[PDB]
RNA sequence: UUUUU
RNA sequence: UUUUU
RNA sequence: UUUUU
RNA sequence: UUUUU
RNA sequence: UUUUU
């Protein structure tokens, strides 16, 4: 049973065997390649950083977004550790140029951040801040306990469960309001009326039926 | 790791 | 055009065929992406997008099995519904049309995913209507003789 | 008359950069994906989403 | 015309010291992080936060 | 699966092994080093206390 | 659009 | 229908 | 993130 | 889909 | 029937 249109087959069987979209590149949770491309060029354009020097800054940004959250209300400066000192890059271009949201941009960094948590847990106990806020008592699921994890089909079901529990604990029935006050503040019409030296009051031309009786 | 300016150019 | 339909079917396997779908849908040409607009698809789907895409039901069902031949391929919708089975990923997509020749465990899985997905959606019928003007016209004539803009001529004022 | 052409122009501008029209910035529409519909002279056709209505 | 330059100037002054512009002190904005947006002549662009709008 | 931009790899693998930010210095709950530095100098400036004391 | 000292 | 700068 | 005197 | 700082 | 992004 294959779909018909005017007696003609709607589908191409031959292309259907040779189609391997690898399940991640056609997701909605991950932003499109052109949008991440425009984001990566626009944040480089606003930092004045050469193309050689930019991936370092992305390595720093990924880690910072592991620790803190990739909410769209992110403001201020984000910190990268150069040796012992801190550098403070502005957050403005990052949330400014992220076109769908910052989550779908940062979901490109998902498995690399996932392996970075494991690389940091090789040396020392490294649980990301977001897992410390969500109060995940496990510790071995700290590899999955960050803000922008993109749930692939090749993840454990216990990791699915942990991520969905952290997401549902995090949202707490957020009523997504659509509008806030609008900029058309003027609710009263113009006082187009002409003032005159002949006028009696500013708000009154000339008493006309007053009988003084 | 480059230091950054606040009111840097190309804006 | 059938190539584009092969792409659209897969995209709708991964994401959902809700009528609130907007933006662009992605097809993988080799290594790069192409971004077709979603507007005509939800625009021209006459009953809904679900009843249109239900023609693609068994073909998508066999496509999940063909992808699970090679690699572990669970569709996104099953990852959102948190189906722990994995063998029912063949049935865990948004627009599956339940035929009489399906397993009863697949019926049960699909109905559990549907009931978990709707979450008592109060289907509201109306939203604000476009007849915004609730106040009638001020048809009244203004005059140089008038005392105030909102008042013709004080008439019984006695000044006592 | 320019309604659907302006509608597709907002989508073409949102392909490149975040382009919300001024009128949506004044009306304070927090969505951003409905910026395709958030202009002053949109002519509501039967083939529009109910959320856009 | 001076909108985004003033916006970045508030951030540059908040790097050193707590610098909220007077207009935000008159409007009694309790936030402090939105002092970057709390001046008289801010030109609301599409690339601003919805909380800043 | 490593992120691409114009067919070019967005990330530097080599710096990624040698990055040890010790999990506290890049937190949002702890103020930045320049802000604590400015605080510590400003409270000393307002107390008239020597650096030893 | 103007009206924010 | 008009009224959205 | 802020909100713990 | 968005909402997790 | 619709409501599952």
């Amino acid at each position: 049973r294959m779909p018909k249109s005017k007696g003609a087959t709607v589908l191409n069987l031959e292309h259907l065997l040779e189609y391997a979209p690898q399940q991640i590149d056609i997701s909605n949770t991950r932003a499109t390649q052109s949008q991440f491309d425009t984001w990566y060029e626009a944040v480089q354009l606003a930092y004045d950083i050469g193309e050689t020097e930019m991936p370092t800054v992305m390595n720093g940004l990924m880690v910072w977004c592991i620790e803190n959250g990739t909410s769209p209300n992110i403001n201020g400066v984000w910190v990268m550790m150069d040796g012992d000192e801190q550098v403070e890059y502005p957050l403005k271009p990052i949330v400014e140029n992220a076109k769908p949201t910052l989550r779908q941009i940062m979901a490109h960094f998902s498995d690399v951040a996932e392996a970075y948590i494991e690389m940091r847990n090789k040396k020392e106990p490294y649980m990301p801040r977001y897992g410390l806020v969500r109060n995940l008592r496990d510790g071995s699921l700290a590899r999955y306990a960050f803000d922008f994890y993109e749930v692939t089909s090749r993840t454990p079901v216990r990791a699915r469960e942990a991520h969905i529990q952290m997401k549902a604990a995090a949202l707490k029935s957020a009523q997504s309001r659509l509008f806030g006050l609008d900029g058309g503040i003027s609710t009263q019409e113009e006082n187009t009326e002409r003032h005159t030296t002949e006028d009696v009051s500013p708000s009154m031309h000339t008493l006309l039926g007053v009988k003084n009786m | 790791v480059p230091r950054i300016k606040a009111i840097t150019s190309k804006m």
